[PDB]
């Protein structure tokens, strides 16, 4: 019985040694053949034509694909206003029009470069502002809505409103998109390894597009080195791509991306424009809020509703506000289509609520740690959605967090280091953070599970969530094990596939464990119950027994197993039903050191104490916790996303585009589970830590801004009620000329 | 017309008779020799997945030296008379780990375990340098090795474990 | 010990084993290409997309190697390794009197959150010189310091100081076709000189808008009056540039605050941007020339009075 | 599947005889459903563990019962959307419980009854019942050869 | 409903075509290899050596 | 010092350098060129699973021939401007199945199928070569082919159809 006991990831050990296998790890068929992506170098144009004979000319060419190939259908994406292959005209820089294979991936790469395609261009939008002015929007306006906002406004004693800007996010993970499809030759049969956390809709989207039903598809999925999001539609282009490349030449085929390739082409998080004005008292009371929040969605809806969705489900963080109105709108523009990245739209609505809660307390002239308390919701309370929080274990972890960090004595000592500091100065903040738990779609909330015991009493379990590190796998083993009370040795799972486990949604929301875990509970349940006879005719004997006299005495071990969230469904029309199963809940406290003539800055120190109720892992958790978080930190402080006037990207490899490394991270580093206290919803008590944590890296943005008010109280004026505006991310550019002084003058 | 390419990789001898120039490590190592521990992760020297050793007899130092480098980078034919390590090299679940594979392992210090080879090869390089480093000479032997799910903390209290 | 020949589908690649046969290769094809760690030419034949049908290696050549200490500096050869220099250069440091390694310590710096190091292990001191970045962390460190280069033909030999006329366009530095880079001599530092080296954190475009710098003042025996004055700075333009006409203005003048006033004016004025140069962030960088300078200003005096 | 295509699998290896084609004729039946809307692939110890060898001419009798089993699974489990949609199509049927949280995977298992002969007692079952058959056959030999021919 | 029908076998069409796989037809790995069993020439015996 | 070998298989050429006179047509078509239709049942020449066209033009006679064979003994030597038709080259399920392949399917004449693109190349070669044959033709050309599956009742039956 392992279960909250630190075991290492199952994996672990294989991948130290380099023998885990990734999907190009995978050895190749004698005949197997390669795939490279043709791909648009305009933001939006005519294609007038396509011209292949330099590339023939390369030695190993096999063909060119294009749009005509398709003997299915040419019509893709979510909600199918995607080409597989661009016809007539192309909507962004990375846009697919056609593909190369050859007989090495060095000669796809050397063809690839050399097809010719003539262009007229088509004038283009690619800022929000130009979406804005152009009124170019995917549906219409999505709104939630509490109370009276007149008279909220007109009685409170102060208003503050300004604007907020949030950039996107390269996913990076480690491995790029892969897919290898073999051809049967026998009914239109194909079987595919892929990097994807979404082995259905890839089966789906393949077999449309080959015009052959999805009974014809087996997708295979053993592990992913990363996927945070980026994995879960956006690896059907290179997919559906190699699918028709199998098709047509009736050989395997397969296609890894280079970096370069994956940036520009897969999608990334999407940029947000808040436009805010909030009404409050003296004593920093909120009492009115109002938010228009505007996406950039690029050239497909994609997951874009869904992530506009839950922002504005999570525009309050941890405040009672009784007057509030967000409204939220999807912006259509030509570049790659933007997707789920890990938090979902959730730490763009979080980071522009702490901004202006930061300005509340610096127009009052309040300490923010006050304001921030004065503010949050107390056991039981509703949200802006009229959903009940309970078991709300903020005031708690905030408690701890104030108390381990010392942040009131280590308070003293900042002001003290800006005091005595001309050209360098320092910061410290302290920030809350719940998470819905659920997909925002009610119908995907399902999950199946499959168990075979075989005859020497070892044990095969598969279930339709995937491993993409986060160890979900180890943590099935650890339930079954507990379930079936047998030790982990005994059990074994292989890999998830669409003909063991069918229909399922893409592992993601940070619900897998949750989900599957209930469903691999249930099989063993079935399990437990036809042993049982074999179990009282032998009670002295052992697991290898019972198994062995129920198969000799025809009693099947082989069961499925199923599980439905229950409850949920919220309307966008009255205002109700639960959106989420439950909340995740912590807190963080981050300290900063700036250079205010470089805008260089250090990470002097960190504390988090995060609620994941009774930990199934606590080292899986833990290491949950500092990813995530870590992530966060490069979102708001270090990685950017730079583009050409004409919409060409500009940031494609780690030389350009920085995520955080080693010396990064905060000298001191410190993180709890917080203790005694079991979440009555989810699998023996446990909790969802996927996403939650990351939101925390916003507290160095906001140590940094302190850092950065100090500097100005310096050099530029002497009115401490002072706001400007600092956008997301917090770059050294960034950070330097807010920094006014003798020099930028 | 051509000269034979000779070189060693995990103390085994290659000899390639029809060298390419453009041809790089990583994929000699992947899809001539079938070796997938090292891995592609950027093509352009800034990732470390696919960090390699190699050790030469310096002519004029007189030592044999042990240096790190990035095989997406290093032509084959830099490498006459070179020999390359690479993770397989070092240790394996089917004979024995050795103590760095162990250590990160052991320490939560991999997660989706794509960019390990690569670091475990950046922290056996330095111990064959320096069997005894300082907690200082092991952060930085991490430069040029980056990882996205981790956050670094689990990885560094692992391997601080060779130091003082 | 000889010369091997490698045949590709598209190039044909020497190894050089001797000086002298690297010279008549170089003279029978000036077009060649010279290759050590791979680390910038790989780079431009899978991305900016060159290719190079004949390719030469010089890495296994003694002199290109070598590691010499004259009374006036230290030489290494052009195919030494990042790490090899800065191996040599921390002994040095560690060894010598703090007057005499101002020079040192400002290209150690430069070299401190310089790539990782897989990168350092390979890559070429000759290799980042002859390449010519307008961003090269080590290019302003040397023209600053006037770092004397040794460069060779067959035939022709001779040693020149780095200087603003060692890199006239784009890309390009002051050699003939024919000419390789055979060693290069860094220099101690005299008595009453001073040096610094500083560099921009981040990075954003390939190989423009990141300022990079190198900062040099000597002064008249046991004084604060100016007698040379030099401050060469990369991330401004297409190449590592000079401010000749400021520096130039202030030699005889005294180090204090309107010291400080005038090279600041002279460098706003000398080095400024349109608002449409390549890489943007022109705030930014301006801020950083004056900044650099505000910072080396203080070092100096924290070094005398 | 979403789409109402079926994928069919059971522990029966094809060698010939046509059990894959019989068990989509059963299916087909026993769902109500066109052949050409059902499938099956292979055979393979990670969806059907344990089983006999393909043996004993009993395959059709066994395989076609658990077949069955599985399919009267599913079509009470669809039963509540029929009658929502009385006019729609199988596909409708389909998509509406899978939007609902349904499931459409399910096991199915047969255990021949009353079979147990013993050789003490001479009694219990051996056989399930018995198949059954006539043949009549005329040669003719030549008698100097040892050759023959069948009329 | 075709339960009665004379139906052809499934998979005959490709039979007839050669398109149906059989374990042979199978294509093989780059590094794939073959094995061959090396069996008694005696009835009944002691192996005394096998070189 | 080597002659190159240059035949046809499916109306498309092929050039082998390097031909080693022990090579079967049989390991050629499966193994070289990827054709797996043709199948290995005794090795012997007993059993037909085998079986091709080969066509030439007989420089003697003056025509072009059609006649089967063999395809696990003919040595790929005795090959050279030969023409080989397998059971890929006459029809497919991906395109349109010849009349001789559509006729055995449907008149259950294939079970287990391993047996069928051999009789489909024998009736096939009848077919060329006497375009209208009689019954007793017809019986005639499978003394070659053997089947275990079927007893033969529903091939002739079903191939009976093209005579008179
Ligand atoms: C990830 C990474 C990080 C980097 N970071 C920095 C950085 O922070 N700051 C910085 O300044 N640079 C940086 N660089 C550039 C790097 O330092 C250069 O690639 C390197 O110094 C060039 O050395 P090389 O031997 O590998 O050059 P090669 O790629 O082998 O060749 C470089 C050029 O020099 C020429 N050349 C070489 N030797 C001679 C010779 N002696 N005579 C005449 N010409 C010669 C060649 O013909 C060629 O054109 C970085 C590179 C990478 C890969
Ligand atoms: N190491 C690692 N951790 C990760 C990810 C990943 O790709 N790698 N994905 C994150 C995201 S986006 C989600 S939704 C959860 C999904 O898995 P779970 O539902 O089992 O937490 O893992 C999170 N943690
Ligand atoms: S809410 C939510 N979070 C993450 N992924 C999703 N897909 C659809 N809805 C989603
Ligand atoms: O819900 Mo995780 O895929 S962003
Ligand atoms: O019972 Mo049949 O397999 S001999
Ligand atoms: S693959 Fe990223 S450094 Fe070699
Ligand atoms: S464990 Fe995933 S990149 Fe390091
Ligand atoms: S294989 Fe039986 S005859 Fe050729
Ligand atoms: S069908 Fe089985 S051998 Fe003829």
């Amino acid at each position: 019985d392992t279960v909250g006991r630190p075991l290492p990831h199952l994996a672990a050990a294989m991948q130290a040694s380099g023998e885990a296998v990734y999907c190009d790890d995978i050895p190749r068929y004698e005949n197997e053949l390669f795939l490279r992506l043709v791909t648009s170098t305009r933001a939006h144009a005519k294609i007038k034509s396509i011209d292949v004979s330099e590339a023939q000319k390369v030695p190993g060419f096999v063909c060119f694909l294009s749009a005509d190939d398709i003997p299915g259908s040419n019509e893709t994406g979510l909600f199918n206003d995607e080409t597989v292959f661009a016809k007539d005209t192309v909507t962004c820089v990375g846009h697919i029009i056609g593909a190369v294979v050859a007989d090495t991936p060095e000669h796809a790469e050397r063809a690839a470069h050399v097809v010719k395609v003539t262009y007229e261009d088509l004038p283009a939008i690619i800022t929000i502002e130009d979406a804005i002015k152009n009124n170019s929007f995917y549906g219409s306006e999505l709104k939630i809505e509490k109370g009276d906002l007149k008279k909220g406004f007109s009685e409170a004693d102060n208003v503050v409103s300004g604007e907020l800007y949030i950039g996107g996010q390269d996913h990076f993970y480690l491995e790029t998109h892969c897919t290898i499809a073999i051809p049967k030759g026998e009914e239109g049969e194909m079987e595919l390894f892929v990097s994807t956390q979404n082995a259905m809709k890839t089966q789906s989207f393949v077999a449309k597009m080959l015009g052959v039903p999805v009974n014809r598809i087996l997708v295979r999925v053993k592990r992913m080195g990363g996927g945070f999001g980026g994995k879960e539609t956006r690896s059907t282009l290179v997919s559906v791509a190699v699918a028709l490349a199998a098709y047509k030449t009736g050989h395997p085929v397969r296609c890894m991306l280079d970096r370069n390739e994956d940036m520009l082409i897969t999608g990334g998080r999407h940029p947000f424009l808040a436009r805010y004005k909030v009404g409050f008292m003296k004593t920093g009371t909120i009492v009115a809020l109002e938010v228009d929040h505007y996406s950039n969605a690029g050239n497909s809806r994609d997951l874009s509703h869904s992530i506009m969705e839950r922002a504005l489900f999570h525009m309050d963080n941890c405040y009672k506000i009784p007057n509030i109105r967000g409204t939220g709108r999807l912006c259509k523009t030509n570049l790659s289509s933007n997707t789920a990245f890990r938090g979902f739209g959730g730490p763009q609505a979080l980071f522009i609520a702490e901004n202006w809660m930061s300005e509340v307390a610096v127009t009052c002239g309040l300490p923010a740690e006050e304001v921030r308390w004065k503010n949050m919701y107390k056991e039981g309370d509703l949200t802006h959605f009229n959903q009940r929080l309970e078991g709300f274990s903020v005031p708690r972890c905030w408690d701890e967090c104030l108390k381990s960090s010392q942040y009131y004595a280590r308070k003293s000592e900042v002001d003290k280091f800006n005091k005595e500091n001309c050209w360098k100065k320092r910061g410290l903040c302290i920030i809350p953070t719940k998470f819905g738990i659920s997909f925002t779609v009610p119908f995907l909330n399902q999950a199946g599970a499959l168990i075979h015991v075989y005859t020497d009493g070892s044990v095969l379990v598969s279930h339709g969530g995937t491993e993409m590190g986060q160890g979900l796998h180890t943590k099935m083993v650890q339930v079954a094990s507990k379930a079936l009370k047998i030790p982990i040795s005994k059990i074994y799972i292989s890999e998830t596939s669409t003909n063991t486990v069918p229909n399922s949604s893409p592992t993601a929301a940070s619900v897998s464990t949750d989900i599957y875990g209930q469903a691999v509970y249930e099989a063993c349940q079935t399990i437990l119950k036809r042993l049982e006879p074999f179990k009282k005719k032998n009670p002295d004997g052992s697991w290898e027994d019972w198994v062995m006299a129920a198969y000799q005495d025809r009693v099947s071990l082989s069961t499925t197993g199923f599980y439905r969230t229950p409850n949920l469904g919220y309307s966008f029309e009255t205002n109700s039903g639960n959106a989420f199963h439950y909340f995740t809940y912590g807190v963080a406290c981050s300290e900063v050191e700036i250079d205010c003539l470089t805008g260089d800055h250090k990470n002097l120190r960190t504390d988090i104490v995060m609620d994941v109720g009774s930990s199934l892992n606590p080292a899986i958790d833990i290491g949950q916790v500092e990813g995530a978080f870590v992530q966060g930190l490069g979102l708001f402080t270090l990685e950017e996303l730079h583009y050409s006037p004409e919409g060409s990207l500009h940031t494609r490899g780690p030389s350009t585009y920085k995520i955080p490394a080693f010396g990064s991270i905060p000298t001191e580093f410190r993180v709890s589970l917080l203790r005694d206290c079991p979440n009555k919803k989810a699998i023996y008590a446990s909790k969802a830590v996927g996403e939650p944590p990351l939101f925390l890296g916003a507290s160095v943005f906001f140590a940094i801004k302190d850092a950065i008010r100090a500097a100005r109280a310096q050099h530029t004026n002497n009115n401490t009620k002072e706001l400007f505006r600092l956008d997301s991310p917090a770059t050294p550019e960034k950070i330097r000329n807010a920094c006014v002084d003798k020099f930028t003058t | 017309t051509a000269d034979e390419l000779v070189f060693f990789v995990n103390g085994k001898k290659v000899v390639e008779k029809n060298a390419d120039p453009e041809t790089t490590l990583l994929a000699y190592l992947r899809r001539k020799l079938g070796l997938r521990g090292t891995k592609l992760g950027c093509g352009e020297g800034g990732c470390g997945a696919c960090t390699v050793m190699l050790s030469k007899y310096d002519r004029l130092q007189d030592k044999i030296i042990h240096f790190s480098a990035n095989a997406c980078l290093a032509p084959i034919c830099t490498l006459h008379h070179v020999a390359v390590t690479t993770v397989e090299g070092i240790g394996s679940t089917k004979t024995r780990l050795h103590p760095v594979q162990e250590r990160i392992a052991k320490s939560h210090g991999s997660q989706c375990g794509f960019c390990t080879p690569g670091i475990v090869m950046s922290m056996y390089t330095l111990l064959r340098n320096q069997p005894e480093p300082t907690v200082e000479e092991i952060e930085d032997a991490f430069q040029g090795n980056l990882c996205r799910c981790t956050g670094y903390r689990p990885i560094l209290q692992g391997f601080r474990t060779f130091a003082k | 010990p000889k010369q091997l020949r490698f045949e590709g589908e598209r190039v044909t690649w020497i190894q050089a084993s001797t000086l002298k046969e690297l010279l008549d290769l170089k003279a029978q094809h000036p077009e060649a290409k010279l290759v050590v760690g791979n680390t910038e030419i790989g780079i431009e034949m899978k991305f900016k997309n060159q290719l190079f049908p004949m390719i030469i290696c010089p890495a296994w050549i003694p002199e290109l190697n070598a590691v010499e200490h004259g009374p006036e500096g230290i030489s290494f050869g052009a195919a030494c390794a990042l790490s090899s220099v800065e191996k040599t250069l921390l002994e040095a440091v560690a060894k010598l009197p703090t007057q005499k390694t101002e020079v040192f310590r400002g290209v150690l710096e430069q070299l401190r959150w310089f790539a990782g190091k897989q990168v350092k292990s390979v890559a070429s001191l000759g290799g980042n010189i002859i390449t010519a970045s307008p961003i090269s962390d080590l290019n302003p460190v040397f023209m600053a310091s006037g770092t004397k280069l040794t460069i060779v033909s067959r035939g022709t030999r001779r040693t020149v100081p780095m200087d603003h006329t060692f890199f006239p366009s784009y890309r390009k530095t002051l050699l003939g076709p024919e000419e390789i880079l055979l060693s290069i001599e860094i220099p101690y530092s005299r008595e009453d000189e001073f040096f610094s080296a500083f560099k921009q954190a981040s990075r954003r475009e390939d190989d423009i808008a990141k300022v990079t710098c190198g900062m040099r003042v000597l002064f008249q025996p046991g004084s604060m009056q100016v007698k040379e004055l030099a401050l060469c700075y990369g991330g401004m333009a297409d190449r590592t540039i000079s401010a000749l006409k400021t520096t130039q203005k202030q030699l005889s003048k005294f180090w204090n605050e309107k010291l400080l006033q005038d090279v600041c004016a002279g460098l706003a004025e000398e080095l400024s941007l349109s608002p449409d140069a390549p890489g943007g962030m022109i705030e930014f960088r301006r801020t950083l020339t004056l900044s650099f300078f505000f910072k080396f200003y203080l070092t100096v005096l924290k070094k005398l009075g």
